[PDB]
């Protein structure tokens, strides 16, 4: 005669730690705007 | 610590001893460290203050800070230290200790101590020896306090202290030598204590001429005899609500405000009773319990009253001086509704003791035996504290369920109070004990007579004169009238046994009905 | 143009700053900056949204006339209202009231010097009144309310200052069930002129993962703090209502969940309301139906210092809620010139405040289907008919059939009780009757005599509980109730005890109160073979 | 469409005046349903000119309760799906109930956002909106009488009552609601403005089962 609840803990901590995810996130915007520079001086 | 000091200047009143105390914490720190290892004794790391809610404490973990030289202890409250992450909140704890700590290792005893303070430390630091088998992180926490707080690798100059309002909730595992050594309790502020706390809160009203002179403290200290600080400075801002609220018409009209009036904003005694109306103290003991019992006052009919009264002032001169008589009681027996519990009243009220207690059906009412077993348990275990102590016990009779059929009736209760009846008082204790009854021939027959010192007779009255007395004191009629009445009765029926309760009675329904005669005696004449 | 309006009153100008690299910091007091205006500025005309440069010992200001009053000599009070319309205009007076505020760049220092006047932003509007919240009844517990909570707001800052003193942060409503209270909330909410209240039901705050419930408890401060540590005291009040504060906040220490989770919130509750910090501009409401469950703590002055209980009405509160409910009808005259409220508000004696808004809901249901006709008769639906619909005496008289009471539930036996009839067969019933009458008397006027008993005794089937039911009846008082053993059976021992005693307790509320035992004998389990009873039962009776 | 001057009824009306109660198929039951087509239904057939011109909101609650095996199901049923309406949420009776620490109050509040966002978006023009609890007195029993050292039997009752009459009014919603004994539903639930329309459905009289007769075959 019981019963319990639970709580989770997230975890997933490599990656909050950091903001979250910033691998392949954060990194791609950082080259992405260069690929727009370079473009632009190709359309110019 | 600060020489531009001295213990007067803050606002703490009352708890002076405790300040003492708790100073005999920082003895230790106060002269070169040389000493101390010579002496070859530790310091003391951890401190517990605790108290029933409002009480002030963190008032004094406040201002603390500004005694207490270098710069400032560091604040947290109990549940930010729990975290989302895995392992953050193991690491939260384990990072305040950084600085300390590296100043520390760094320039040896130089250090300057360093305090922490958990308020709140209940939140989270419940018995480690526990169970319910959810996520074992309120375990983890405890551990990393103690790993840090035990085998600290001599870090000598932390202190920590810990505000809770609920003791027992804590582990066992930090109440131990080494850890959580000093546990002050603080508890409600005595008259003194009452009139400081009125002093540092009425301070700046009484400087700038917002109080009336009518106002004078010492009486409103001793109404107020049940309050917390707390309490107290909610009563001033009542009376200051009130006070204000009579230039502001809230609610009719608009905001008509006198600006001329504004100027001449006064308080004044009367708003403090008003406010005192409001407010309402969970102190709970309440014992203006006795003052309704005797609401229907005592008019000293004739002298057997007088003789009784003296006699009872006998006995707690008696009690008082005396130090080989520490236990007294008293038996006090008569007719039904002759008006016994009144007078028992008016001895205790007059006494002045420090500590008084009435235990009545009434508040028995609706427990099961048990309950009630405990609540008489529990109301003897307090009354033995402070030196001298007045106890009443009403309607024994009722108490122990008396019915005449079976005869049925529950003994345990009757040897409970057969028992206590008999106990003297730890040392240095006196009591007196004072009960009543109205069927002295089963208190008899029963066989527990021989617990009563002395026992005291009260028969009702009999004499038409007396009849006179209490009734040109109820002012029932004319002088003329209140005569006639009574030459009737000379003659209706001289021989007159009624009691004081029924007279009043009577002399209340004939007043509205028929106050000639016609209602009145006849009320008597059947009764009698 | 105007007639009479002629003279500039009281004027309202957001003085914004010429050259904002200018700014200076040098305390720029209003009563000088007022005798300028008016000195060099006199006898002009000036209208709302009027612009002006001003130049204040070489520091120029953009003027802008916020708001005019238009008075007409003669006027001992500027009883007109302030208007906005670019219409109004005056003729600058020396004596017209010059209020400064900040202009849109906020950036001068005015000062309130000696000026007794209305704040930057007085909470509760000038002029209002109880009469335009729309609540009947309880026209006591607002003045409670309003004195002890907002009185001290309005009154201008350097006075309460000197009566150095924080303002209460805490309001609590309790009762029964509707009784309206959660009327008061809202309509406070909403017509205060304040931030946005955060509604949060009750147990809104529970979370699934370790720690995001406390952190969601300490969200909400983060405006008022914010506010509070950069404008100090004129930041505007915030109000965070709490609906049914009693799901979470049980007194810690029992064992609720098997987690560990109500004493955290407690816990943060607590720490936060209090605390180390001080606040001095927050207000939180809380409502519930029972007060003993909520931990002791919270109730200690400086948090939640007021406490207020809300009641059954009375009957002219009764008269107020069917004025209220059954306003709109009346001005667009769709109901009958035959209802009287009067007798309304005499029928339903325990009728609580959200009953009556169902019988107006009936009575309406009863007009309209006579109308439809669902079903069978369908589609006679045309102009006519509803051109001329108006509700009826005898539908809300239909209505009382529907709607019924919850606390009046223990009369409806005393009148049954009486179902056989009475009759007058002897004289001796009227000598009885009168004399019940007389004791009734004798109570209602009494002051001191504030507890009376009888008993009445005869032979068994000489018609006893009747008589008495009818002595009750005719008294008229609030509270009437009748315990029998027909409630008690079926229940156990301490049941019976919890009853009668709980009876007893309900019975200390309202000024006058009759109650009625019946049959003690069967009520105490009298049988004569032993005899054999059940004493607890019998004790508690006498004692009480 | 469009309100002419003349006072049509609803556009989009809900009942549509071309309805039986011989269209059902529930033999014997014969008053009760002109109870409660009476109660309930008739507020919302008029033009809301009017019905707004009366300044009173229609009715957001109805209960059913009698022996077993009597046709409350039945009526459940045919009252879901037959008139102009979104599809009911259905939900069995314990299925609210969740395992984590605050998912079960959460499934309660699932059920009403829908109807909430439409309020707001439009007002009173909004489709009605129906959800049907099933045999409510399994979770919502009288709070603090069940000690419930589980302390769910509180917090459920708790957010239906904040949410079903709360400091926000809503008022396009009708719940239904089907038991065996009422006896045990807590009292805070039975006042008006929640479940206002209590019925109770009985065995049958001789000539509604002449009537059930008819009907089966
Ligand atoms: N001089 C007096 N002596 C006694 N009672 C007095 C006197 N003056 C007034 N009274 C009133 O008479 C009443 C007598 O006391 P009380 O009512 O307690 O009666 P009792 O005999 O102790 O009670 P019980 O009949 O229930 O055992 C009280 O109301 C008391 O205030
Ligand atoms: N005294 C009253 N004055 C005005 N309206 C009232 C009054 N009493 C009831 N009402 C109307 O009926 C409603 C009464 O219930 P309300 O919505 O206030 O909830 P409540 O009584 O606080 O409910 P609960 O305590 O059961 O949650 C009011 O909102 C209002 O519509
Ligand atoms: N003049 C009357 N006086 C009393 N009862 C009357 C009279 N005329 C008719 N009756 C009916 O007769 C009934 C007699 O039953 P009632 O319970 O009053 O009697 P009772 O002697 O107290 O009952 P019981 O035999 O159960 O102890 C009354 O309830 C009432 O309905
Ligand atoms: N009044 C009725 N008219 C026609 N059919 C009926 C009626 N009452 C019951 N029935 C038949 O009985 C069947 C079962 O009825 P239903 O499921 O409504 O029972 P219930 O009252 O919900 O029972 P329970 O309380 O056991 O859940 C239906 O499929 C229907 O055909
Ligand atoms: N001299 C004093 N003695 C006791 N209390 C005081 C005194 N001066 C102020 N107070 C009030 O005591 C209260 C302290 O509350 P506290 O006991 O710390 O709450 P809790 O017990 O919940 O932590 C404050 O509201 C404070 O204003």
């Amino acid at each position: 005669g019981q019963q319990i609840f639970s709580q989770a803990l997230l975890n997933a901590n490599r990656r909050g730690e950091a903001k979250t995810a910033l691998a392949e996130v954060q990194a791609r915007h950082q080259e992405l705007l260069k690929l727009e520079k370079s473009m632009a001086e190709l359309t110019q | 610590i600060r020489p531009d000091f001295k213990f007067e200047d803050l606002g703490v009143g009352g708890l002076d001893k405790e300040f003492t105390k708790i100073f005999r914490a920082f003895a230790s720190r106060i002269f070169p460290p040389s000493v101390i290892e010579k002496l070859g004794i530790s310091h003391v790391k951890g401190l517990l203050l605790y108290g029933p809610p409002g009480t002030g404490k963190t008032l004094i973990a406040r201002k603390i800070g500004t005694m207490l030289n270098a710069k400032e202890p560091k604040i947290v409250n109990g549940p930010e230290i729990l975290s989302k992450y895995v392992g953050s909140s193991e690491e939260n704890i384990r990072n305040l200790f950084k600085d300390a700590e590296a100043e520390y290792r760094a320039k040896g005893e130089e250090s300057s101590l360093h305090i922490i303070i958990f308020d709140e430390l209940d939140s989270v630091f419940k018995q480690r020896g526990s169970r319910g088998d959810g996520t074992g992180v309120g375990d983890n926490v405890v551990n990393q306090l103690l790993a840090k707080m035990d085998g600290v690798d001599q870090l000598n100059n932390i202190l920590v202290i810990g505000m809770t309002n609920r003791k027992d909730l804590i582990d066992s595992a930090l109440l131990r030598p080494g850890r959580f050594e000093v546990q002050v309790e603080i508890h409600l502020p005595d008259e003194k204590g009452r009139l400081q706390i009125f002093d540092i809160q009425t301070k700046k009203m009484r400087e700038n001429n917002m109080m009336s002179d009518d106002v004078n403290l010492a009486e409103l200290a001793a109404l107020t005899k049940n309050f917390s600080g707390a309490e107290i400075e909610g009563l001033v801002k009542s009376a200051s609500s009130f006070a204000i609220n009579k230039t502001v018409n809230i609610g009719k009209g608009a905001t008509k405000l006198n600006t001329k009036d504004i100027a001449k904003l006064k308080v004044t005694r009367e708003d403090f009773l008003n406010a005192l109306n409001d407010v309402t103290p969970a102190f709970g003991i309440s014992e203006e319990d006795l003052k309704t019992c005797v609401e229907g006052g005592m008019m000293l009919y004739s002298e057997r009253v007088n003789s009784i009264l003296k006699n009872g002032a006998r006995y707690v001169r008696q009690v008082r001086e005396s130090d080989k008589s520490r236990l007294v009681s008293l038996l006090i027996h008569g007719p039904a509704g002759s008006g016994k519990t009144a007078l028992a009243a008016e001895i205790a009220l007059k006494s002045g003791f420090p500590f008084i207690r009435l235990i009545s059906p009434n508040e028995l009412s609706g427990m099961s035996e048990s309950a009630k077993i405990a609540y008489i348990d529990n109301t003897f275990r307090d009354a033995y504290k402070s030196p001298l102590n007045i106890l009443v016990i009403d309607s024994l009779e009722t108490l122990v369920d008396w019915v005449p059929i079976g005869p049925r009736f529950s003994n345990n209760i009757l040897q409970m109070l057969k028992v206590a009846l008999k106990r003297k008082p730890p040392q240095d204790r006196r009591l007196l004990i004072m009960t009543t009854t109205s069927a002295y021939s089963v208190l008899q027959q029963m066989d527990i007579l021989s617990c009563f010192d002395n026992e005291i007779a009260v028969p009702n009255m009999t004499n038409l004169d007396e009849l006179n007395n209490v009734m040109i004191e109820s002012n029932f009629l004319d002088d003329a009238g209140r005569v006639k009445v009574i030459n009737e009765l000379s003659r209706s029926c001289p021989n007159f046994n009624v009691g004081i309760k029924k007279t009043l009675t009577n002399i209340e329904t004939a007043r509205h009905d028929e106050d000639p005669v016609n209602e009145l005696v006849e009320l008597m004449t059947q009764s009698a | 143009y105007s007639g009479k309006q002629s003279y500039l009153g009281s004027i309202d100008i957001d003085i914004s700053f010429r050259a904002r690299g200018k700014a200076v910091s040098t305390v720029f007091d209003q009563d000088e900056l007022a005798k300028q205006f008016v000195r060099c500025y006199e006898s002009q005309i000036f209208s709302p949204t009027q612009y002006l440069i001003m130049e204040f010992q070489g520091h120029f200001f953009d003027l802008k006339i916020r708001n005019v009053q238009a008075i007409d000599l003669g006027d001992i009070e500027p009883t007109s209202a302030v208007a906005t319309g670019i219409e109004t205009k005056g003729i600058l007076t020396k004596q017209t009231q010059i209020n400064f505020f900040k202009g849109r760049d906020g950036l001068v220092n005015l000062k309130s010097s000696n000026s007794l006047r209305p704040r930057s932003n007085a909470v509760i509007r000038p002029d209002f009144k109880f009469e335009d919240l729309g609540v009947g009844g309880l026209d006591k517990e607002f003045t409670k309310i309003f004195r002890r909570a907002f009185a001290s707001r309005i009154f201008p800052p350097s006075v309460i200052e000197k009566l150095g003193i924080s303002h209460v942060k805490g309001l609590l409503l309790y009762g029964p069930p509707g009784t309206g209270k959660t009327l008061i909330a809202r309509k406070i909410g909403t017509m205060l002129n304040a931030k946005e209240p955060k509604i949060v039901n009750g147990p809104e705050i529970l979370s699934k993962y370790v720690g995001s419930s406390e952190e969601n408890i300490r969200n909400l401060f983060k405006d008022a703090e914010a506010e509070y540590r950069a404008k100090g005291e004129e930041s505007s009040l915030h109000i965070i209502i709490f609906d049914e504060l009693d799901s979470v906040f049980k007194q810690r220490g029992s064992r609720g969940d098997g987690t560990g989770v109500g004493d955290n919130v407690v816990n943060q509750l607590l720490a936060k309301m209090d605390g180390v910090d001080q606040l001095n501009n927050i207000l939180v409401i809380g409502m519930t139906n029972r007060k003993d469950l909520i931990d002791s703590a919270l109730l200690r002055p400086g948090r939640f210092e007021v406490q207020v209980e809300i009641h059954l009405p009375d009957e002219k509160g009764r008269l107020q809620i069917f004025d209220i409910q059954t306003k709109k009808m009346r001005e667009n005259n769709m109901m009958s010139d035959d209802v009287n409220l009067a007798e309304l508000a005499a029928l339903t004696k325990n009728f609580s405040g959200a009953e009556i808004e169902g019988l107006v809901k009936s009575a309406s249901s009863f007009a309209i289907n006579k109308t439809v006709n669902i079903g069978k008769g369908a589609t006679k639906l045309n102009t006519k008919d509803i051109a001329k619909l108006k509700v009826t005496r005898e539908d809300f008289l239909n209505a009382l059939n529907d709607v019924t009471p919850a606390f009046g539930i223990s009369e409806e036996d005393l009148k049954t009780c009486v179902e056989g009839g009475m009759m007058l067969y002897s004289e001796r019933v009227n000598s009885i009757l009168k004399n019940g009458a007389r004791y009734v008397r004798q109570v209602r006027e009494s002051d001191k005599s504030r507890l009376v008993s009888l008993l009445i005794h005869g032979p068994a089937g000489s018609g006893k509980t009747a008589l008495a039911a009818e002595i009750a009846l005719k008294s008229g008082f609030p509270f009437i109730r009748l315990i029998s053993p027909n409630e008690l059976s079926g229940m156990s021992e301490s049941a019976k005890i919890a009853y009668i005693d709980n009876t007893f307790r309900d019975a200390y509320k309202s000024p006058l109160n009759i109650l009625v035992i019946d049959s003690l004998e069967t009520l105490v389990d009298w049988v004569p073979i032993g005899p054999r009873f059940s004493n607890n039962i019998l004790q508690m009776l006498k004692v009480a």
